[PDB]
């Protein structure tokens, strides 16, 4: 059985073992990776975002298994593709995430797996600081992508 | 900040300057002032006082130029007027808008550091001499400059 702490936890530590058992879970239980359950009540983060602010050296493996998983289910589209739902980091995706981070692995990896690339991150974190801040480039990965130089 | 800046200016510009102006105005001013009150006989002028004022108004712009009739050699008292006026109401007072120049330029930078204290100074003394009232008691800076 997985709770989403269990499975937040796991990708907490790139553990891609505690995840073993994990797949065969939501076979049993039918349950889907993109459940309400599986995501904060408030923010709307999945573990695969989760993954993504737990880089270690701008990687996880994690993400190649979460994503692997959603496909066997066929969550996969919504689940590369859900976004945040806060004021702070409304309509944020996983991709937003890769590019602010620089990482081409991870865009193209997202990519490949259908990530949305017209998505708009258009919450105050993507717009001009309250000061909160900040910072605005906006909102759409190309737009993001050349704003930050890359 | 506008205003408070030109302050710390007239305050920065008053002891140094003026105060510098006003030594040897006052030197001049005695000087010539003694050697008139000799030079008159009679009619008021005498009076130390009364020819020092006479001779003030020079400076301020009202001078009278030959105010007293009643002096002897008369060349010389004019002679002593001349010479005043040339070191002293205009050699000097243009010297003093120059100088004055010269404290303006040096300070304003400074200047800006003394208002920058003084607000400090009032906001500080308000907190503990506002009782120490309940205030705040984290910074940090929001920043974005790349460098990437």
């Amino acid at each position: 059985l997985y709770d989403r702490r269990s499975i937040f936890d796991a990708v907490a530590q790139s553990n891609c073992q505690e995840l073993e058992s994990l797949l065969p879970f939501l076979q049993r239980s039918k349950k889907r990776l993109t459940d309400s359950e599986f995501k904060d009540p408030e923010t709307g983060k999945t573990c695969l975002l989760k993954a993504m602010l737990n880089l270690h050296n701008g990687q996880n493996d994690t993400i190649a298994l979460l994503l692997d998983v959603a496909r066997k289910t066929d969550s996969l589209k919504q689940f590369v593709n859900a976004s945040y739902t806060d004021s702070y980091y409304k309509g944020q995706t996983a991709l937003h995430i890769a590019i602010e981070r620089r990482n081409m692995t991870l865009v193209t990896l997202l990519v490949e797996n259908g990530a949305d690339v017209q998505a708009a991150a258009n919450g105050d974190f993507f717009k001009k600081t309250k000061g909160r801040p900040g910072f605005y480039f906006g909102e759409l990965p190309l737009s993001l992508a050349a704003c930050t130089n890359q | 900040q506008q205003m408070g800046i030109y302050a710390v200016m007239i305050e920065k510009m008053i002891l140094r300057d003026l105060c510098r102006f006003m030594f040897v105005y006052l030197v001049f001013l005695f000087g010539f002032s003694t050697a008139v009150v000799t030079l008159i006989e009679d009619g008021k002028y005498n009076s130390l006082y009364s020819t020092c004022l006479e001779l003030f108004k020079f400076t301020i712009g009202m001078g009278d130029l030959e105010f007293t009739e009643n002096y002897d050699f008369k060349a010389v008292f004019i002679i002593l007027l001349l010479a005043y006026v040339i070191l002293t109401y205009i050699l000097l007072l243009n010297m003093l808008i120059a100088l004055m120049g010269e404290t303006v330029n040096k300070i304003a930078q400074e200047s800006k550091n003394i208002w920058k204290l003084q607000r400090a100074i009032t906001i500080l003394d308000t907190e503990k001499s506002f009782l120490k009232c309940m205030r705040k008691a984290x910074x940090x800076x929001x920043x974005x400059x790349x460098x990437x």
